């Protein structure tokens, strides 16, 4: 049986190949204590990792090892993989193939070091690292569409026509659900609430992913909410206070469609999909316009799935219909695609084996995958 | 302290 | 029951002999995938031939195996023949006799290798390679006329009085619809539309097929257009408007100096092929002018020939341009007529004749 | 076996480790005679330390060696330690480790001089000095809560979350029981009774310890009191009647403005101690309020502190004032816990380290 | 003639637009008498404000209205503005414009209520609230630089390249001299001196302002002071007793470069300047490294600019030179820049007049400043 | 005296006729400020155009008005023509005639609108627009050759036998240095260096101009660089960092000879030149093979001039002599040919004068050129 | 892109 | 930020 890990930059989603839901869902943080510990006979080991490091949030320094898709700190990502394989799944990795993941257009050191750690520090019999936006098409079942992935660091379009991807037309934007949290925690300050530290970033994210929605007409909504209307939402902080964020509830994910709020020069996700379609051929464009697949956690707003359909139609031709495919169990779609892809009899010759690895080194994922 | 919420 | 296929440089037209219309036509196109296939269920078959290659234009790099009548690549032509037999008609070639075709004044290596492939690979019991322009006269029923065949690669005139085809009064001009499409996609650059790839040549051909017409008075049309505008919709939802460049494209047939050719137009090589005959034959060769092929289906090609040959003909001579509406498959209709004759039944080339003296038997029996 | 000597500033609560109640409980005063003795054949040594000074109280001058936690007189704190070791516990301290104590945010000369005395005078094998509120949380078995110590000199909050103290939020206030005794014997003068000397302070303390109580609504009790009296019997057949000044004496804890102290009460150096912790920590630091020390043994405070923190904490958060009934010796119970763990035997300050580094190792360790 | 009142959180520096030094320099404290006065003559008053509250310091309760840049008590801040306009400047505010100030990333209620009080109580003809770190660059005369401001509350960092300020890279920290005084008066208790009251905060502040200095190597100075050396300085109280702090005079301002002493999770002021530079563009970094303006009160320590240069040179690339500029008149730099900025012919069209305020209320300040 | 400008999509090369080097070399960029400017009392004009917009490029949003030879925007192209005439050349256009250029197979709207802007806005007395590849033969002095001009957007192959151009044999390819800069900044991401914006595209172009060479044997170079060899070259970013690119020195200009890297379907420049030769007649080919002129900026690599001679001799007849005429001053060869052609007594009656313009409108440019 | 129709 | 070079 194979193992389908999905190393996100803010959520590790692991499980077994052949299921329909990831068994292990916990954030990707490693907490270090920053305070003087005066007890004895106490269970304060060294460092907490995962959902364990969200209970002891007020004491810890919460560090994300993956940032913008690339891996920065390799020592505690080894801790996260160790925790995922043992304390959350309870399986020895010397008996299971492991299907990893990566965003496209990453540095090539990530593939090699991930392969080296999985083969020499975990001793897997086989492994394979895929691309995220391919797997969201395995999850939907179709093999024709332009996959918009998002969520915690990376946002990237990969167009695929008939099983043939076009790598001269893939785009990658670093504007996903971390910059929205860091913009919400800075736009919250002008109302009066000052969230600063890493423990309060979790509170700002818990504000964001249950109150914030995407407006349809932004200039109409900023004039509607400027009147005293029914848009305010009181949220109960974990100490007891309430906070009423009325206007800065749709200004958090309007950064996604206007990236000039953080000073990025790029165009929004409605225009790195249209350009990624217009870089494809004319026969491909007609049924790339009609299959827009969403994925990732950031695309789970109450808005966007009928706002992309309004923004792409403004710059598409008139006689070309659009269908934004929002399969609402889409947060784990990049894992469902991995569970499908690992459970195929056609696939099992694509595994990077151990005997390939000791004769090629960790430079074999550049010629495979 | 002395904000509106935190500090 | 015999087999009649029309291996043109454009679309392959095949079917059974004795019929009236070909069984199934499809373009002679073999395309290869040029992108990286990242999937495991499908993304297969490694090469698409005929109609699926025209269906998947975006991935594929389409490549015609026939250029100006001659067969450049022999491997994909075997793919096209194997597809045309098996996937298109579902007949074993070991059972039926096959009637091929060829443009005149081709190299003899075409006939030799065509015979070798049709015998030593398909095991056809009887083959016969005919000439394209005689089959148009067989379809029209006459024995008197001069056939202005014009397909995708070649364009040639063959004059026939009553039988007895004159092999010294036959022209051949490589100015057909492929050279018209390559000039249309270069004349469309002026308005602002840039078609580059093979998959866009497959769109410029579709533009030429249903919007281009032959003008009558060319200078008067060029002065008039300065409302001839039409609108074609590209297959992604975009529209284009081409007013002037729809009579300029088939005007290269009558003025070959546009694409840099020393030769004369089709209204003039026909006159030279008439004047290369004797004196008595012209009185009926002027009155019988058969046309065929797909490049003679423009709106006004027959009227332009009828107008412009009389400008250089004797005034006491009458000219009738025979333009049947079902002339696009007229060579196949003539093949289906000619293959169903008891006189032609003795005219085949059997396997026993091929087993002697190799494939050079078609240099005497054709 | 270790020694647990909670060397407080109102009394010395020392004993043996592993037990659950101290063997020695006696006040820390070194009384000296002030008159002139005339009986020759008697004792009358030089000074009386402990409850002997309470016995011969009228002939004496009672000096407290500790003032607001800091040790002001070292020449008789050595006497009180010698008395508690020999004459009260009867153990040679060269075969016993000792566990001292200290209020937080103290001058660091105490940690040096206590170690220097315990090694160079009494020759303890190994010592350690704890904090009075970490031990008070050790006593309750928890590792989560905010403590509130009291008793003759110091009132301090030390919040711990999960064994991780937050030392940037440890408020210390010097408003414990001696400053209530000195206010009681100053507010009794309006009634008529004049208590002046040290023996009269030792009488006013005994009046406070059994007749005073914390009110719930202070203005309601001050309006009820104008319509509640008690009667204490002085040690020479005489009765006094305090009616109003039994809740005005411990109301200084919640209103320190009665003695001109600028600081806020103990209900606002606990809320302000919680409000410097983080938003994850506050949710259970509201719901775990431990209490210790002597001056939390009124028939009031444990219901008044909840009433006056519930008006400051947010209304969607419950508050539990953990008031154990055996809380007067809670620091010593926690010390006997902390000296009975096998994890702690590698935490002492051995004689070898004191010979190596001197008495400056106490800030380094502990 | 316009007025420039740099209404700080620890000192009110007001004067006339056009000069080079403020006329009124006095702190912002309002004293309420906590004792009982028994003298049937005049004998007393109700509430002293400014330097009267520092003169009668013993019997008073000194209370700062502003905490961390944001105004917390609007009743006595109106008293401080009234005192500054009448008793210290001796003018009528109905015939003078007013150039106020505000720290970046503040609540909007400050900008609204400050305008409302300035128009509906003092009845000024025109007003304009600037931002502090722009005015330090105005005083230095540059247009290219990254400005570090401090002093009794906020410690913010605003980078400006060619006048185009980059508002997505403006770090703000609360670590200034108030929180340094509250650490000095807590590290003094280790020696023995117990300063508690609000009147005794004004003595620990006077200890800090003339004995505390910034070290160069902190671990070297903590080993030098372990031997009895020349670091000891005897300071005497208002009564004749003397105190000797030897070690705790480079540990009070070390909280700036190490905020982990007060339990803050942030990084030091060198690192939130390196990060503020690294959030800018590659063309801008080259001449923001070589232009480091320091302002505010808490940058008047002895060894601060050399320590800043030493700890930014270890973070910047080695082939890029750094120049921490520090004028001697950097304390009143925001007021000098206000006197410059209000005395321009270009600026006279940038005021918020009364006529704009009458038609849209105190909400034009967000769209005008 | 006549004016000769060379409107490329990269640099604009202009000057006076009769010289031998252009007076004005500056890129064709118009930059708009994207940040908020608060330094009131400064010079902050709303549009910077030229090398000044490359100087202050950290703020700006750089935009080329020409893409693939054709002009997309006429608003900020009139700005570049105005800047070229006035600020960089100091001449009024009302006296001098102008000589412009154009790529072959361009739309007619370029010629028409260029004539209309030159006549009805700058009021020149005469004008003429040539073809960009005849002028290279004019500068070389030959009347026989096949001109390969290629820089920033277009690539021609225009054969001329003896003053007679063959318009049925010209080949246009849109694969010059702009796509190479995009492919370089897309392939640098594999090593770790991530350049995104226009301000970093201008840095990747400067990386390409002084570190990229064309290989001779591509497979042997890719096998050599796989070993740790001396192909590495360090480059210093404008903020202080160093980047090392070992393998992508020849992989960026190998798109010119294998256009399947950027997904183009076409053949490389070595085969379009061969097809342009084989479209000519047999008597013409014998001295069209011998005279292979090069021009443009993208033909200035340390490679291509001796890789073209290998790749065309690979598919030419064996008895035919090929000599790639690559003069070292070929970057300004189009302007040198324009200065030669404008200083001719024979050319003096080829001008499109002001009188004949309004007699036929701007449609005279299709018949007069 | 830059043309009208394609690219 | 978090790359190797820019960002
Ligand atoms: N219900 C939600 N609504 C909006 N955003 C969400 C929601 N849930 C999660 N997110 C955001 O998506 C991110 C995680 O989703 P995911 O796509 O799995 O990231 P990754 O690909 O790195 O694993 C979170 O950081 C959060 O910002
Ligand atoms: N209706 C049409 N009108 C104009 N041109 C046509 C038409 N149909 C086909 N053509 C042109 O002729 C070619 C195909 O016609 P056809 O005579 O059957 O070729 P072939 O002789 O090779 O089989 C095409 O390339 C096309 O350019
Ligand atoms: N039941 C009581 N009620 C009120 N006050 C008490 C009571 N018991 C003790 N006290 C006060 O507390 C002081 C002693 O308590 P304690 O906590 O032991 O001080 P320390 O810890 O310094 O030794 C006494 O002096 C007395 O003022
Ligand atoms: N010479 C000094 N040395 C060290 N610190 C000083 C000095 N002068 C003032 N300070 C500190 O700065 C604070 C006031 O500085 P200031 O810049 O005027 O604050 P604000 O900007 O709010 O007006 C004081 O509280 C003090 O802590
Ligand atoms: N030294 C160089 N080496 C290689 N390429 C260069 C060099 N200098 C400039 N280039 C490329 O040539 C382009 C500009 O050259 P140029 O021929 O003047 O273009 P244009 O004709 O459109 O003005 C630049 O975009 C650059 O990609
Ligand atoms: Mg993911
Ligand atoms: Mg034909
Ligand atoms: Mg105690
Ligand atoms: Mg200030
Ligand atoms: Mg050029």
């Amino acid at each position: 049986t194979a193992l389908v890990c999905d190393n996100g930059s803010g959520l590790v989603k692991a499980g077994f190949a052949g299921d329909d839901a990831p068994r292990a869902v916990f954030p990707s943080i490693v907490g270090r204590p920053r305070h003087q510990g005066v007890m004895v006979g106490m269970g304060q080991k060294d460092s907490y990792v995962g959902d364990e490091a969200q209970s002891k949030r007020g004491i810890l320094t919460l560090k994300y090892p993956i940032e913008h898709g690339i891996i920065t700190n390799w020592d505690d990502m080894e801790k996260i993989w160790h925790h995922t394989f043992y304390n959350e799944l309870r399986v020895a990795p010397e008996e299971h193939p492991t299907l990893l993941t990566e965003a496209p257009l990453n540095p090539k050191a990530n593939r090699e070091k991930m392969t080296q750690i999985m083969f020499e520090t975990f001793n897997v019999p086989a492994m394979y690292v895929a691309i995220q936006a391919v797997l969201s098409l395995y999850a939907s079942g179709r093999t024709t569409g332009i996959v918009l992935d998002s969520g915690d660091g990376v946002t990237h379009n990969v167009p695929i026509y008939e099983g043939y991807a076009l790598p001269h037309a893939i785009m990658r934007l670093d504007l996903a659900g971390r910059d929205l949290t860091d913009y919400l925690m800075k736009i919250l300050t002008e109302r009066g609430y000052s969230f600063v530290t890493t423990a309060e970033r979790e509170i700002v994210r818990d504000i964001k992913e249950k109150l914030c929605y995407v407006a349809l007409d932004f200039e109409n909504e900023m004039a509607t909410a400027a009147s005293s209307s029914s848009l305010e939402k009181s949220y109960e902080l974990p100490d007891g206070q309430v906070i009423t964020i009325g206007n800065e509830r749709f200004r958090c994910p309007e950064t996604l469609f206007q990236p000039s709020f953080i000073g990025m020069e790029s165009a929004g996700i409605h225009e790195t999909t249209y350009n990624s379609i217009m870089k494809c051929d004319i026969d491909i464009r007609k049924d790339l316009y009609a299959n827009n697949v969403m994925s990732g956690g950031t695309t789970m707003y109450p808005g966007i799935a009928d706002r992309m359909q309004k923004e792409i139609t403004a710059l598409a031709p008139s006689t070309m219909k659009i269908k934004i495919i929002a399969p609402p169990e889409r947060k784990y779609s990049v894992w469902i695609g991995g569970s499908i892809l690992a459970s195929l009899s056609t696939f099992q010759q694509m595994w990077i084996t151990k005997q390939e690895y000791d004769e090629a080194g960790p430079s074999i994922v550049h010629r495979k995958c | 302290p002395a904000w509106l919420a935190t500090c």
